[PDB]
């Protein structure tokens, strides 16, 4: 197998390219010159971090824990780029029985990063940015699957490679109307770099899978975080974008493809510059109290239109 | 005089209520914040890199001290221990012996960067004219034996910028 | 509109240098631009100027390579540049070897020097008075 | 007078009148000395009853200050009784400012302000840390501007301004960094003090 | 009757008595909840020196004082307050000078 | 309608009637001779009879107040606490206390 | 021979290209060390990010006065720092006091609790000057290991 | 095959980790602290349960997750089996998911 | 924002009891000016506050001012204004730039504070210092207003207009602030006149009390100010008052620019301010006083003085007691840190830790008030 390893490399530098992003067009928005000094335009920044935060960083906590905290960085890579291997793709690496029920569980699975290494310090103070990442997320699994089922139940079955077949003509942008502006927000459920977000940034509370974290755990905790940010802006791009298929030239779809995902890479920055953080309490009550019920409302209109009009894979 | 911060609910009744309940259900104000910072990108950032370009200044301004001296040699600082007196921090230090025979003037002249909050102060008490403060910004050293000025030498040595005090003070006679 | 902005950074590569002076313009230096330049400086600084971008701003002005004895082209300081920063750069508008006369005094430094920090033959703390003599004869 | 005078006397003549309102009222309890000079009004108190008093020109018809807001304390050894409290106040509705003083020597306790008055108590915390005057019937006296193991109190005008424990190393011990070292760098002391009186009538008959 | 204090005469050395009494059953809580430092033993010991030398008992004024002052500087640990092992350690411990004698600080020179 | 602090300005009139009377009787137990009583009465005798003279109007509001009759229930209020608190420590009738050393000067 | 004296450059060429700082907010040299973020006269993303936490930081910058109850404060962040750190005391409160120095709660110099590398003599410390803070450092960082 | 793409990128993760531990050693003195970000000694010493707040609002989470799972048939069921027969059924669990939400309405907690 | 150190007593994870152990930056201000003289303790006042430089000063010059009974020269009466109000562009800034960091808003921080130090450049060209400048002196105003300013200033304030308005189209007009700071800490009863904030809060909320329209410092109420006052004591109004505050503000800068007699600088007395420097090289009298203004300076008459100018945050009660000598014997300054702090014991009540951060922000403690 080749492929895995064609899979990891050239993505951990897409999470390293990033960056570059997360303070140029972050700078930009802010009025403000990101990288310049280090490269022609600030490219050789991006590699001198992996020199920096690796070789030289040495840390380890005081009063700690047993094996678990330095379990949780292997927890926070070993989770979140497995998630890359269902992806459809042009072509995806073994495609899934059924594509985005691995999605959905190891997105999950990957919250638990941030869940054990509220046990990485014994101390109370870290717990509490564990606590609140507890509930910034918890509350959002609960549309994420909801959301999924109603542009499921439109177009095909959980199948990944059925879901760039069915917009042949039309995104499903137009059709899931509603349920699209959802998904700006739904995709914040992980600890994001964000304004909806989680406990992860400073602003109020202490950093959270940070305090407690080095630079070498510290570091590879963004290797993993800002990664999330890049695959569900690709799952964005499969689920509500498409354009074109073509089988026969593989080249006319990874050109266009990546120009849909860069858009919407963009656009995650553009929402943590421009807006505050939305409250631990406050969180729980835009979903749950006033997005629950539009969600449900609109899975209870998505049962509907098949059986009113013939849409059955 | 009365401002007021209350709006006292600008909806009434159909129109005014359905565009504000319209910005709540989904977001346009929202995309209206979005579009904002949108501008404001695509303007051109007002940034200046320091190892080649330089802020901008004015011509009375205070850094790193210096005395002056004037056009046919001599020193012009007098001994006085009047710009000691002034001093708030008290970092100017100043004892004074009779210089061979005839002047008199100085022998302990130690200004302690410890010290010193830059108040100009000295700059003008002084009925001479020899603390003419220069624009200086370069200033780091390893120890504070380093950073702390000696017996003048040092502030005599602010000769590579006197060139700039002397354009300076020519703004400074008949204030601005 | 569009074809102008294309040519306006084509027309400021081949203007200043060209290939090779390009290159130093981008990876040593963090900013690009080209215009008019004063010349005349001690050391061997370039010094530009009469440049309209942005409010508080006169062109690139550039650094020395080995000013006095650094022997330095990748590392650059605020220490480059003779007695002349108040002039052009900031504070004055008039240019320092053009139009605005230097003040001869006969006593200032004919050699610019660079701070040393770290590197021998710096900054020393000194002794003043001579303080109360003590004498013992035999 | 064009840069001479400040501002010409006018209101002074009503201001007066406050003088003499709480002076009629002539407790040997509260009154005492009653000082008015430049646009302001100054009141000193007996120290038995200070409550008492804070709750006069609070709530009251003709005086309506309510607000305490500034609360200050003189360090003078002069006089046989050391400390002066000063409690600065202003009206909101009316629109003055009058000022209330106590003359005890208050190494001794004397009475607090918080009942009448809810931020005082965060200002009866700073006189307790700089001078030491304990205030009786106080809810949670808790130190602000002294450190942890302080000894003394750091602004009396009876010890010197470097502090007895001031400098902190951190030396051969691992962690603990420490207090017991009294050395600094020296302070001068300017014996400055200019012959003839600058001011008529000020002066005072031996 | 001014000024009162807090209590009489006889009644403040039974005030002193039970401030020994709560800060005597913190000395063992300062070495497990806080740091190890030195000794429990020795600890106890550091207690009983700050005592002789504060006792003189002349004037109630005086003594009253010191319960209000002992109730903010040993109520440090009471409620539970950081002191980062520096605060709270009363005793010298880089400060090895202890010399009383007119043969000894004459040869070190002082005064 | 709606008033500036969090106290709501409740509509009722003769409210502030009831307390002005109030403070009246408690004045007259202990104190007679001194001047609290005599100089206290005046004030609120000339108050009353400008809430008598005027029928709900705003001007009643602003004879010396001017923030509504919410703001001026308050000072009276606190009326009765701070009368109950002059007869229960005795202050104003008694004087008798010591004096302070002789010295002002600085 | 020639690889080893190349590689310990650039393993010291990550140091030259990037370090965060942290936010001390001491004094009103706090406010300056956020004029460093201040578009006008930046180091963002030249070499400076900010980020806080002093587990994660490379450079702590002490911004103004230190005083006996934030001396056992400060003492142990540096310590919670990783091992190749650096030190930048800015400005006069920070080098012994702006005024102070004879007063009673203020250590003198920051040297008295922490080591310092880089001085900025700076009250209201300009931006141009601060500027040298993180320049200089580059500059100081020359050799690392030679056996 | 599956196990060889995910134990591929586990072991190249974990692997990672090893590099960051081993090259960087110099020294480990008495250094390190509990709480840090902040700074100074812990005054809340290992562990205390502060709970609470969220109690109700996580519980109905765990009720919840059962009905999103059995709503998963949806879009792989509605392909053999009759319409009509599924259309009253298929709405009957959402309808009562809706009904439980509209109870939590009438006091949520103190969330 | 460093140093407040609050201890926190929770019972969960919201607030039953919050007591800040602060008092930690106390640089003891109040036993080390007693050692200087009037000149000498100047500069001082700049260095309290970190936001407010013309606004500090104005407050200890006006007091020495009052003990004096000198009046300042009617040109440097206006530019004390003009500089007074400058300063709430800086104050009003940070009272929301920090406050928007603080809850996690990265945008707002950034937008104003390129305009920031384009305003610092002002205070460079009037005074060699960049943040804290000894402009503002007993005697008046220090030294002249240069030529290439009053161009400047005039169009500054042009282009600010919009500058200021771009901020609320970014922030009050959006979802998340009226979500989140509504209905915290609402504090309007007569408690909050029992807490004494002075600047904002029973100005921000309640009582419609200023000390610019009532009590006049140099040349008030000939110009035109407009104060901001709100309905409930939250945040979010707490907020608005400060920015429409910003807004109007430009009017009395604009008034100041028109309204500029031509004449003195510092006050005709060689006994309070010094002489200029072509004045004292020629003449005797003024060398004499030049000399003696220093060492041994200004010589105070005695009488203990009172006086506070509405600061952006609150009061500067600074209170000079006054002996023979040139030397003030202790002086309080009482910022608004103290008033602020007091009442976090109130303002915390049932909330959540999150907001609790909003809470300093809208009270805007900066740590550099709390010192005496
Ligand atoms: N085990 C014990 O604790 C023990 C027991 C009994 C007696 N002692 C005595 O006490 C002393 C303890 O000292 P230590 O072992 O703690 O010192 P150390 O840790 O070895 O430190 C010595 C320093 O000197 C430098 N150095 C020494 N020799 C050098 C050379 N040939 N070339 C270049 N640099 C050199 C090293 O620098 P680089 O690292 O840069 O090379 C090193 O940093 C010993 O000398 C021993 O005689 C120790
Ligand atoms: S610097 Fe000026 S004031 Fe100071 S001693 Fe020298 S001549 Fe006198
Ligand atoms: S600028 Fe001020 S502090 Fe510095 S030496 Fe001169 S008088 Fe002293
Ligand atoms: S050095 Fe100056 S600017 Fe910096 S904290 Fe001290 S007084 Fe403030």
């Amino acid at each position: 197998m080749i492929n895995i390893l064609m899979l990891i490399i050239p993505i951990l530098l897409a999470v390293a390219f990033l960056t570059l992003v997360e303070r140029k067009v972050l700078g930009y928005m802010q009025l403000r010159k990101g990288p310049n000094v280090v490269g022609p335009y600030g490219l050789l920044q991006p590699i001198a971090d992996a020199i920096k935060l690796f070789i030289k960083e040495p840390l380890r906590p005081a009063t700690s824990s047993a094996s678990m905290f330095i379990l949780a960085p292997i927890m926070a890579l070993g989770l979140a780029l497995t998630m890359w291997i269902p992806l459809p793709m042009p072509y995806p690496l073994i495609n899934m029985n059924l594509g985005v029920l691995f999605m959905l569980a190891m997105s999950s699975l990957a919250v638990y990063s941030i869940l054990w290494s509220g046990w990485a310090s014994n101390s109370k103070y870290a717990l509490i940015g564990a606590l609140r990442a507890v509930a910034q997320t918890i509350s959002y699994e609960v549309t994420l699957a909801i959301i999924l089922l109603s542009v499921l139940l439109m177009s095909g079955s959980f199948t990944l490679s059925t879901l760039i077949t069915t917009q042949e003509q039309m995104w499903l942008i137009l059709p899931a109307w509603p349920l699209a502006m959802m998904w700006f927000i739904s995709t914040l459920a992980e600890t994001n770099r964000a304004p909806f977000d989680l406990t992860e940034g400073e602003s109020e509370l202490v950093s959270g899978f940070n305090v407690e974290y080095a630079a070498g755990p510290f570091a590879l905790f963004f290797m993993a975080e800002y990664a999330n940010i890049i695959m569900m802006n690709i799952f964005t791009a499969i689920l509500f974008l498409g354009t074109s298929h073509n089988p026969h030239m593989p080249e006319l779809y990874t050109i266009n493809f990546t120009i849909k995902s860069l858009l919407l890479t963009m656009s995650f920055l553009w929402i943590r510059a421009s807006y505050p953080r939305f409250r631990y309490d406050q969180l729980m009550h835009l979903l749950w109290k006033n997005f629950l019920p539009l969600t449900l409302a609109l899975c209870m209109w998505h049962v509907s239109l098949p059986i009113l009009t013939s849409g059955i894979p | 005089t009365y401002k007021y911060v209350n709006l006292r609910e600008p909806s009434m009744d159909m129109k005014s209520v359905t565009d504000r309940a319209a910005q709540t259900l989904l977001w346009t104000e929202l995309i209206r914040g979005l579009g904002m910072t949108l501008s404001y990108l695509f303007r051109e950032p007002a940034t200046i890199n320091y190892p080649f370009e330089k802020g901008p200044l004015s011509p009375r301004f205070r850094g790193e001290h210096a005395l002056r001296r004037y056009p046919s040699g001599e020193e012009r600082c007098i001994a006085c221990k009047l710009c000691e007196a002034v001093c708030p921090a008290q970092a100017i230090t100043i004892e004074a012996e009779p210089r061979a025979d005839g002047s008199r003037r100085t022998t302990r002249y130690d200004i302690d960067m410890t010290k010193c909050i830059y108040c100009g102060f000295c700059q003008e008490a002084c009925p001479v004219d020899a603390i003419v403060e220069g624009p200086n910004f370069e200033f780091s050293t390893e120890t504070h034996e380093e950073l702390l000025y000696n017996k003048e030498k040092l502030l005599n040595n602010g000769d590579k910028w006197e060139a700039e005090i002397a354009a300076n003070i020519q703004a400074d006679y008949l204030y601005r | 509109e569009l074809l102008q902005v294309l040519k306006r950074g084509l027309q400021q590569v081949s203007g200043h240098g060209g290939l090779r002076g390009y290159l130093r313009v981008l990876f040593r230096a963090n900013d690009v631009r080209v215009g008019t330049l004063v010349g005349e400086d001690k050391y061997g600084n370039k010094y530009y100027e009469d440049n309209k971008q942005f409010f508080g701003r006169h062109r690139w002005v550039i650094y020395t390579t080995e000013m006095n004895g650094k022997n330095t082209f990748w590392d650059v300081d605020g220490s480059m540049v003779p007695p002349e920063w108040h002039r052009w750069l900031h504070c004055m508008t008039d240019d320092p070897p053009t139009v605005k006369p230097p003040t001869a005094r006969k006593f200032i430094w004919t050699n610019h020097k660079f701070n040393l920090s770290g590197t021998p033959q710096q900054y020393v703390p000194y002794s003043t008075t001579r303080k109360k003599i003590q004498e013992w004869v035999p | 007078r064009p840069t001479v005078r400040p501002r010409n006397d006018v209101a002074h003549k009503q201001l007066s009148a406050f003088g003499e309102y709480v002076a009629e009222i002539l407790p040997k309890y509260v009154q005492q000395v009653q000082v008015s000079c430049f646009n302001e009004l100054e009141i000193c108190i007996h120290p038995d009853g200070v409550i008492p008093v804070l709750t006069f020109l609070r709530d009251h018809s003709n005086a309506q200050f309510k607000s305490l807001a500034d609360l200050t304390a003189v360090d003078i050894p002069t006089r046989q009784n050391r400390f002066e409290i000063v409690y600065n106040l202003l009206s909101l509705r009316f629109n003055s400012r009058i000022r209330v003083k106590t003359y005890t020597d208050e190494l001794t306790p004397i009475e607090s302000s918080v009942p009448v008055y809810k931020a005082a108590n965060w200002y009866e915390r700073e006189i307790w840390d700089m001078f030491g005057v304990f205030f009786a019937n106080h809810p949670d006296l808790r130190r602000i501007l002294t450190d942890y193991g302080f000894e003394g109190h750091p602004f009396r005008k009876d010890f010197p301004l470097s502090g007895y424990v001031e400098l902190r190393y951190d030396d051969e011990v691992k962690r603990v960094v420490a207090e017991p070292v009294e050395l600094a760098q020296e302070f001068r002391k300017f014996d400055l003090n200019s012959p003839w009186e600058a001011f008529p009538a000020y002066r005072q008959p031996p | 009757v001014k000024p009162i204090f807090s209590r009489d005469m006889n009644e403040a050395k039974r005030r002193v008595r039970e401030l020994y009494r709560a800060w005597y059953r913190e000395v063992p809580n300062t070495v497990h909840l806080f740091q190890l430092d030195i000794s429990v033993k020795q600890g106890r010991d550091k207690v009983r020196e700050m005592f002789k030398k504060n006792a003189h008992i002349t004037d109630p004024r005086v003594v009253d004082l010191l319960v209000i002052k002992g109730k903010m500087e040993l109520e440090e640990t009471i409620k539970v307050w950081k002191q980062r092992t520096h605060v709270m350690r009363f005793f010298h411990e880089t400060e090895a000078p202890r010399p009383k004698d007119f043969l000894s600080k004459f040869y070190v020179g002082h005064d | 309608t709606g008033l500036v602090g969090l106290a709501v300005c409740e509509t009722p009139h003769e409210r502030l009637k009831i307390l002005y009377t109030k403070i009246l009787d408690v004045l007259g137990h202990i104190p007679k001779n001194a001047a609290y009583r005599k100089y206290t009465e005046q004030i609120t005798n000339e108050k009353l009879s400008m809430v008598k003279a005027e029928p709900d109007v705003k001007k009643l509001e602003e004879r010396l107040q001017g923030g509504q009759i919410e703001e001026v229930i308050l000072q009276a209020e606190n009326e009765l606490s701070l009368a109950r608190k002059m007869i229960q420590w005795k202050p104003w009738e008694p004087l008798v206390e010591e004096p302070p050393a002789s010295q002002w000067k600085w | 021979e020639y690889v080893v004296a190349k590689l310990d450059d650039l393993i010291n060429w990550a140091r030259r290209s990037s370090l965060w700082p942290m936010t001390f907010g001491l004094a009103c040299c706090a406010v300056e060390m956020m004029h460093m973020a201040a578009p006008r006269y930046d180091m963002d993303r030249f070499g400076v990010v900010f980020r806080a936490s002093p587990r994660q930081s490379d450079v702590m910058i002490v911004a103004g006065t230190l005083t006996n109850k934030m001396a056992p404060a400060l003492r142990k962040v540096y310590d919670q720092m990783p091992e190749p750190r650096y030190v930048v005391s800015m400005g006069s409160c920070a080098n012994g006091g702006g005024y102070y120095h004879y007063s009673y709660s203020v250590v003198r110099g920051c040297d008295r609790i922490v080591p310092v590398d880089i001085y900025v003599p700076g009250c209201p410390p300009t931006a141009e000057a601060l500027l040298y803070g993180i320049l200089q450092l580059q500059k100081k960082i020359k050799r690392e290991k030679r056996l | 095959n599956l196990m060889l793409a995910l134990l591929t990128n586990f072991t190249l993760a974990t692997l990672l980790v090893i590099i960051a531990f081993w090259l960087p050693q110099l020294n480990v003195y008495s250094e390190k602290t509990s709480p840090y970000e902040c700074g100074f000694d812990p005054m809340g010493s290992a562990r205390l349960p502060f709970s609470m707040k969220f109690f109700l609002v996580a519980i109905t989470f765990l009720l919840f997750d059962l009905e999103i799972a059995l709503l998963l048939p949806l879009p792989w069921a509605s392909q053999t089996a009759n319409l009509n027969t599924m259309l009253t059924m298929a709405l009957f669990l959402i309808i009562l998911l809706a009904v439980s939400l509209a109870y939590e309405w009438t006091q949520k907690g103190l969330e | 924002h460093g140093v407040l150190r609050l201890v926190m007593e929770l019972s969960g994870e919201m607030v039953r009891k919050c007591d800040p152990h602060i008092g930690l930056l106390h640089r003891g201000t109040e036993k080390l000016i007693e050692y200087k003289t009037y000149l000498q303790a100047l500069p001082y006042f700049d260095r309290l506050d970190y936001v407010s430089m013309m606004c500090n000063e104005q407050a200890y010059s006006l007091a020495v001012e009052k003990l004096l009974n000198i009046r300042p020269p009617p040109r440097a009466q206006w530019i004390r204004v003009l500089f007074g109000e400058i300063t709430r562009l800086l104050n009003h800034i940070m009272a929301v730039t920090t406050h928007a960091l603080d809850i996690g808003a990265m945008t707002p921080f950034f937008w104003m504070f390129e305009e920031r130090e384009k305003m610092f450049e002002f205070y460079e060209r009037v005074s060699g210092a960049r943040m804290h400048a000894a402009y503002v002196r007993p005697g008046g105003v220090h030294q002249d207003l240069p030529l290439g300013l009053m161009d400047d200033i005039y169009e500054f304030s042009k282009n600010f207009s919009l500058r200021i308005d771009e901020l609320e189209e970014m922030l009050t007009n959006n979802r998340i602030w009226r979500n989140r700071t509504v209905d915290i800490g609402i504090v309007t009863a007569e408690d909050a006149l029992n807490y004494g904030f002075s600047g904002v809060m029973l100005r921000g909320s309640g009582i419609q009390w200023d000390l610019r329209k009532t009590q006049p410092y140099d040349v008030y109420d000939q110009v035109e100010f407009d104060v901001p006052i709100g309905s409930r004591g939250d945040c979010y109004d707490r907020y608005l008052c400060r920015v429409e505050e910003m807004r109007q503000s430009i009017r009395i800068i604009s008034q100041c620019l028109n309204k500029m007699p031509p004449g003195e600088i510092k006050v005709d007395d060689a006994k309070v301010s010094p002489p200029k420097r072509a004045e004292m090289k020629t003449s005797m009298e003024s060398l004499i006083h030049h000399f003696k203004l220093y060492t041994e300076g200004y010589q105070v008459p005695p009488g203990a003085t009172y006086t506070a100018i509405e600061a952006p945050k609150g009061e500067f009660g600074v209170y000079l007691v006054s002996d023979g000598s040139s030397r003030p014997y202790r002086c309080k300054i009482k910022a608004p840190g103290f008033a602020h702090l007091a009442g976090l014991d109130k303002m915390s009540k049932g909330h959540m830790l999150a907001d609790v951060v909003a809470i300093i922000g809208t009270q805007d403690i900066v740590f550099g008030e709390v010192d005496r």
